[PDB]
């Protein structure tokens, strides 16, 4: 299962 | 800055002739991914060519499978033709059943 | 450690094609499972592996809302780079993301993982600690400060010790006939004459798995490490591997002449002569 967080990093 | 494909050209199974087989085309080492694979069958395009899905290796240069079932024979000559940025023109490398 | 999972995301930006290309594709050890590409007709996270397909439409339309978002993610650091390093809107450039678990035979975390490349270099990596970053140059420092003040390592460290490890072990358990099974090496030796005075010795592993494995020559049981010629590790397409390693040899001193094989499906390392 793919890692899902809440807020995807931004660069 | 970016890498050439290397290329190797080989068979699933050692080759019989006259017995069903894949034809492979491995190509790795390349940066970046766009990339143009090719099997040939006496100098002429295979149709039926599949491929893996787009994967890289720990130092971030792709590599792909391309492949195509195939029946050896003695006379009959295949290859892989490739094409990438890094190239002035195709790349043909022969498939010898010895490596 | 006995096992791994990783993802592999590429986003591939493209200016006059259109959005860029994202590609992610997910592993168990050598075993590819999911894969998802924006470009196809209709994209979804889709299988690769047949123990993957038991799972039901909740994972898998969890799965494709991921890299639904994650594409749309990874659009606007393609735009941000071109910021931190001072880059035109008109030429192509890529993104490449790894990450994922490490566990050994008792499957317990033994490391984690999460490293990020800008056009195949290095940008910034996830320490060993899964609590600091280092940034590879001014710009990935950049970056560093945001996700240091957003505490980000703190998000991928609870993953990596929980749901990465915890879905890694069901994989392991649903696909136990296969990613529980290592496939030894085939080996043989093969003898091409170059020259009445010299001839090729190739040391032949195929049909293994996993991919990890040592081929080596040794002349008068030395090893010949710097005239060793030794193709790349490769796919034969059923899941398993193929290698080998050629050397140059005097006619007549083939008995000379050692392969050594190593790999996790063999009992002992093999020992092999012409």
């Amino acid at each position: 299962k793919a890692f899902n967080p809440e807020i995807i990093p931004m660069f | 800055i970016q890498r050439t494909p290397k290329i190797q050209v080989y068979s699933r199974h050692p080759a019989e002739n006259g017995k069903s087989n894949f034809l492979n085309c491995y190509v790795s080492g390349f940066h970046p991914s766009d990339i143009e694979v090719d099997l040939l069958k006496n100098g002429e395009r295979i149709e039926k060519v599949e491929h893996s899905d787009l994967s890289f290796s720990k130092d971030w240069s792709f590599y792909l499978l391309y492949y195509t079932e195939f029946t050896p024979t003695e006379k009959d000559e295949y290859a892989c033709r490739v094409n990438h940025v890094t190239l002035s023109q195709p790349k043909i490398v022969k498939w010898d059943r010895d490596m | 450690g006995s096992h791994s999972m990783r993802y592999f995301y590429t986003a591939m930006s493209r200016p006059g094609r259109g959005e860029p290309r994202f590609i992610a594709v997910g592993y168990v050890d050598d075993t590819q499972f999911v894969r998802f590409d924006s470009d196809a007709a209709s994209p979804r996270m889709a299988p690769r592996a047949p123990w993957i397909e038991q799972e039901g439409p909740e994972y898998w339309d969890g799965e494709t809302r991921n890299m639904k978002a994650s594409a749309q993610t990874y659009r606007e650091n393609l735009r941000i780079a071109l910021r931190y390093y001072n880059q035109s809107e008109a030429g192509s450039h890529i993104i490449q993301v790894m990450y994922g678990c490490d566990v050994g035979p008792d499957g317990r975390l033994l490391r984690g993982h999460d490293q990020s490349a800008y056009d195949g270099k290095d940008y910034i990596a996830l320490n060993e600690d899964l609590s600091s970053w280092t940034a590879a140059d001014t710009a990935a420092q950049i970056i560093q400060r945001k996700w240091e003040a957003a505490r980000v390592a703190e998000q991928l460290r609870a993953y990596l010790e929980g749901l990465c490890v915890e879905w890694l072990r069901r994989y392991l358990e649903n696909g136990k006939e296969t990613l529980q099974r290592a496939d030894p090496p085939k080996t043989h030796v093969t003898h091409h004459p170059i020259s009445d005075h010299e001839a090729t010795l190739r040391c032949w592993a195929l049909g293994f798995y996993p991919a990890e494995i040592t081929l080596t020559w040794q002349r008068d049981g030395e090893d010949q490490t710097q005239d060793t010629e030794l193709v790349e590790t490769r796919p034969a397409g059923d899941r398993t591997f193929q290698k080998w390693a050629a050397v140059v040899v005097p006619s007549g001193e083939e008995q000379r002449y050692t392969c050594h094989v190593q790999h996790e499906g063999l009992p002992k390392p093999l020992t092999l002569r012409w």
